[PDB]
């Protein structure tokens, strides 16, 4: 079917909180695909937050979360997970998941371009006191 | 009110599955698993082309069987006598950065692009000898990637601007433009008569449009990865698809939907070039794997092996009558491949 | 027949000539090394093209295309400027330059990450992983700037900095800060570590600070271009 | 006397060993890198072509000696010695300017200068290796009407026409070794150069390599003027001068299809693969 | 406004191509069957043919 990627988890917390994001995904085999984590501030670009491998073995984050997020990567359910931990406002954006655009491969080219096709809507995830 | 929109939008794409869905009854590989196999069929290299300087990204055969033309990065449109494995002509280009060639119907043009987003239409029958930029139709905000003439005047460009068009040579300017890809254009194919043609796109689908009118009829969608390689069947009813993929896919213009994904566990690399033999039932793809498998439309069965490249296959068409198929590579190399018997 | 024999003959000739014109631009090519100026918006690749537009009398919808002469060396410097923002397609038609010159802003301290995976795209491509990288951290006297009027803190955005020392193998400029150091290096390090953690034995990054005169940014570029080509000339001659 | 003739006997008898393991090796990973649709490059054709030379050429001198040891009475036929002359004649001439092919090619790819001509040599070094070829057919064609003319009027009147005719032999193919030499160090030195051109620009294997080579041009340079100068001074010889005269010609076959073993990256692989086998 | 038109345009185009007379793919099955058979023989590629015939021998 047509490919798609359908965040969720979005919502309003205050600073220091936790969130939970779900990129629910279809269309395509899950297993083989670097698949990414990508936000957009206010008044900003795109910018990459985290990155995990077909099997987990390699994960990197932004360094602005470094210590403050984590990724997990279920094949089975074909579902990636961004844990949110210790919110603050500077994390207010909204929260799109991106695939690698080929797989079984490593370079993650065009993720954060304007447009995108592999990649969701999104969802907001505020951070507002 | 974009969410009312966004909910008419999954609707309406809901309400097209579920049509396509009872128009789906049985699939192509059961009434094809009666279908006698072509079995194993060898070709070998009976010309090799050699002189490009640089990696070859395209090719495009005349109407006569015989006529070839090749674009390679180092900036050359060397046009091949494939019967007498002789060049005709050499164009030195502006830019050397080519992603397309076409060879017009009538055998009096032939056509360029590339990331100097100009396509550069060539006369080879002036008054006078040489060859000699004709046009060039700019406009296109993006790198041209196919380019097929629809008659000796028309000529239709896909470009990575997300945007096909239709230009007219003597005014230059784009007479139809077709929007509606997300992503950037690849490739283009022309229906044995000349009133559609489909381009698939870098946002994994593929869409049919009409040249006359300039609205994507139907979008054709199923690959997992972007959609680098397309052709019609002969029959002017299906076409076939390239994707990286790793998974060629047939489309029928009437059923509109998947009939069958041309996949195998070893492949992993992706489809370069597609393109159908006269009888439609051998579909020849090369990939990124240095050698082209050709494969039984009928069945997904892989035919034979076409080794013999070195680097990556970037195109692979067969002549009109079908006699023999030439497939280039980044190897600086084209060959011909002929049926033995 | 003797009007086909003729004809062929003619083709014959068409062929010589066409062979002729074929080798002498193969010779030319073969001469020509062709660079690939790539970097972001905030990068100092503008100021680079604008400059080399007149210094080197370059010819010029947005491949900036110059070919130019340097200690009797050809060069054919280009930067893709007229496409979008997707790089994965129209980069695979370089896959046999000679070099990428990558030019990274190196003073954004916010947009550091975005040239990293940027270097990371090009390192890990399978079409590009022949090719060696020139890394050009330019706007070096920004960055000086930056770290020594305080301000803003590069362990706000990369937490490393906190675990970090100058190597061993330090050449800094006579006269300036450690700390201005301890930055440019651990930028340097944190690219060299992007590109070694990853296939080696056939593409080499070359690590540069840009300095004011533009002279020595030449220099660099045409010592690590012979470099590429000494040692692409091992690989062919199977001594490597 | 016989000390010296048993002592040289047995270097013969390692240089044959040696050679053939070398040769025969090489032109057999050239084979079977053909046979089963593998890469072929340039070098690694010159390298087959100079092997399958070089092992003709071993084996040419074994069973000279063989003549000259198992049957003492061929040897002065008076005809066999002109027929053996020629063809080894003819197989040395080919195999030492293949060598110098080969070292023009790693000098015209791998060196870098900036003087015109030899920009002007750099890119079309095939031109430059067949052109060479070529142009030592002369040098072939007037070694072999001097080796006639030589033979000819020894028989017209032979150890001291053999000391001569090994002289003349010995300068043949010091010429091109000398061009050899003069190459490999114009080579290096660009190398160093570049080496440190780099270590200013800040940027172990391939020096072990290096030193191993530079010990052979110069074991060989005092090696080849010692069989020079001695035969062309020296009279302690005469059958002695046949198993010496043995013993340089196959020193060169031997210890540089050895050099360009430790050379070859496709070569030393191989070797270190058949020492893993071997244990 | 530019989403709002981006989405009209979009769920026009899903308009249309819900107005798109489809037929089975066992109809689409026949014709590619038929058309295959019908000029396999004139296929030089599937059915190699004669050398004698064949230009690029
Ligand atoms: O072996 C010769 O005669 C030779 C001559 C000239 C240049 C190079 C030569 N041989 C060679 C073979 C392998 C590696 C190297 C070197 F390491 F010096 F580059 C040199």
């Amino acid at each position: 079917m047509q490919v798609q990627l359908q965040e969720s988890g979005g919502g309003l917390v205050q600073p220091g909180g936790s969130l939970r994001l779900s990129c629910a995904a279809s269309g395509f085999t899950f297993s083989n695909y670097k698949m990414n984590w990508v936000r957009q501030a206010p008044g900003k670009g795109l910018e990459w937050v985290s990155d995990i491998s077909q099997s987990g073995a390699s994960i990197s984050y932004t360094g602005s979360v470094k210590g403050r997020f984590t990724i997990s990567r279920d094949n089975a359910k074909n579902t990636l997970y961004l844990q949110m931990n210790s919110l603050k406002p500077e994390d207010t954006a909204v929260y799109y998941c991106a695939r690698c655009p080929a797989p079984f491969t490593r370079d993650c080219f065009d993720v954060t371009s304007t447009t995108y096709a592999y990649r969701g809507q999104g969802t907001q995830v505020t951070v507002s006191s | 009110e974009l969410d009312q929109l966004r909910q008419e939008a999954e609707q309406l794409k809901n309400q097209i599955r579920d049509a396509r869905k009872a128009c789906a009854d049985a699939t192509l590989s059961q009434i094809t698993n009666n279908i006698d196999p072509v079995g194993r069929i060898q070709m070998r290299t009976r010309r090799t082309l050699r002189g490009h300087l640089a990696k070859i990204y395209a090719m495009h055969w005349g109407t006569d069987s015989r006529l070839l033309v090749s674009a390679s990065q180092d900036g050359k449109l060397i046009i091949w006598d494939s019967y007498t494995t002789n060049k005709v002509h050499a164009i030195p280009l502006r830019s050397s950065w080519v992603m397309t060639c076409a060879y017009a119907p009538s055998g009096n043009y032939v056509a360029c692009g590339g990331l100097d987003n100009i396509c550069s239409i060539y006369n080879l029958k002036t008054r006078e000898g040489n060859v000699r930029v004709s046009r060039e139709l700019a406009g296109h905000t993006g790198y041209l990637s196919c380019c097929r003439f629809l008659d000796d005047n028309q000529i239709v460009t896909s470009s990575g601007d997300t945007t096909c068009a239709l230009w007219d040579i003597e005014t230059g300017q784009q007479t139809t433009t077709f929007t509606g890809h997300t992503g950037d254009v690849m490739s283009l194919s022309l229906a044995p008569d000349t009133r559609l043609f489909v381009s698939g796109a870098c946002d994994a689908s593929a869409k049919l449009w009409d040249v006359r009118e300039g609205m994507c009829r139907q979008t054709f969608t199923g690959h997992e990865s972007d959609i680098n390689a397309i052709c019609f069947f002969p029959n002017g009813n299906a076409f076939a698809t390239g994707s990286d993929d790793a998974t060629c896919r047939l489309f029928d213009l009437r059923a509109d939907q998947e009939l069958m994904t041309y996949s195998h566990d070893n492949i992993i690399c992706g489809i370069t070039s597609v393109s159908f033999s006269k009888s439609g039932r051998l579909l020849l793809a090369g990939y990124d794997d240095f050698n082209c498998n050709v494969w039984d439309a009928l069945k997904a069965d892989r035919a034979g092996v076409l080794a013999g490249h070195d680097n990556r296959v970037s195109c692979l068409g067969v002549t009109d009558d079908g006699m023999a198929v030439a497939t280039g590579s980044w190897d600086s190399f084209l060959k011909i491949w002929n049926g033995s018997s | 027949t003797e009007d086909q024999r003729n004809e062929e003959k003619a083709q014959r000739e068409a062929n010589k000539k066409i062979e002729k014109q074929l080798q002498k631009d193969k010779q030319v090519y073969r001469a020509t090394h062709r660079l690939l100026l790539l970097g972001a918006d905030n990068s100092g690749k503008s100021t680079i093209v604008k400059q080399m537009r007149i210094l080197h009398g370059g010819s010029g919808s947005g491949i900036f295309e110059t070919k130019f002469q340097v200690d009797k060396v050809n060069f054919h410097m280009f930067d893709v400027g007229g496409q979008r923002d997707e790089r994965r397609k129209w980069i695979q038609c370089f896959n046999d330059v000679t070099a990428i010159i990558f030019v990274v802003d190196s003073s954004d301290y916010n947009r550091l990450q975005e040239a990293l995976n940027d270097f990371k795209s090009i390192w890990n491509n399978r079409w590009l992983r022949t090719i060696s990288v020139i890394l050009f951290l330019n706007k070096q006297d920004l960055l000086a700037e930056k770290v020594l009027a305080g301000k803003s803190k590069i362990e706000d955005y990369f937490p490393e900095f906190a675990r970090y020392t100058t190597p061993e193998d330090a050449t800094p400029e006579p006269g300036e800060d450690p700390r201005v150091t301890r930055a440019k290096y651990f930028i340097r390090d944190e690219f060299l570590r992007i590109s070694t953690a990853s296939g080696d034995g056939r593409h080499y990054c070359y690590p540069h600070f840009t300095c004011a005169v533009d002279t020595q940014n030449v220099k660099f570029v045409f010592d690590a271009v012979t470099d590429i080509i000494i040692k692409e000339n091992l690989k062919d001659c199977g001594l490597f | 006397g016989g000390v010296i003739k048993s002592i040289f006997t047995f270097v013969l008898i390692v240089e044959f060993i040696i050679g053939n393991l070398g040769n025969s090796f090489i032109a057999l990973v050239n084979c079977i890198d053909w046979v089963k649709g593998r890469k072929i490059s340039s070098v690694d054709r010159i390298l087959t072509a100079l092997a399958i030379s070089r092992i003709s050429l071993v084996w040419l001198i074994f069973g000279s000696w063989c003549v000259s040891v198992f049957f003492p009475a061929l040897f002065a036929t008076e005809k066999m010695f002109r027929m053996l002359t020629n063809i080894w004649t003819v197989i040395n001439h080919f195999s030492v300017w293949l060598a110098t092919g080969l070292g023009t090619f790693y000098f015209l790819k791998i060196a870098n200068f900036s003087n015109s001509i030899f920009l002007y040599l750099k890119w079309r070094v095939k031109k430059v290796v067949l052109v060479l070829l070529l142009v030592t057919s002369v040098f072939l064609f007037l070694n072999i009407a001097l080796i006639n003319i030589h033979i000819n009027a020894s028989i017209n009147g032979f150890t001291r026409f053999s000391s001569l005719i090994v002289l003349t032999s010995t300068v043949f193919i010091f010429i091109p070794f000398t061009l050899s030499l003069a190459m490999f160090l114009l080579l290096i030195f660009s190398m160093w150069k570049h080496r440190k051109k780099m270590q200013h620009t800040v940027k172990t294997k391939a020096h072990r390599g290096v030193k191993s080579v530079i010990t052979f041009f110069l074991l060989y340079a005092i090696f080849s003027l010692s069989f020079f100068i001695s035969v062309w001074t020296s009279e302690r010889l005469e059958e002695n001068l046949i198993i010496l005269s043995q013993v340089m010609g196959m020193a060169y076959p031997s210890c540089h299809s050895c050099v360009l073993i430790l050379g070859n990256k496709k070569l030393r692989q191989a070797s270190l693969s058949v020492l893993l086998w071997l244990r | 406004t530019a989403s709002i038109a981006q989405a009209r345009k979009l769920v026009e185009q899903l308009k249309m191509e819900a107005n798109i007379d489809r037929i089975k793919v066992s109809k689409a099955a026949a014709d590619l069957m038929a058309y295959c058979e019908a000029h396999a023989k004139e296929d030089p590629l599937l059915t190699p043919v004669p050398a004698s015939e064949n230009p690029f021998r």
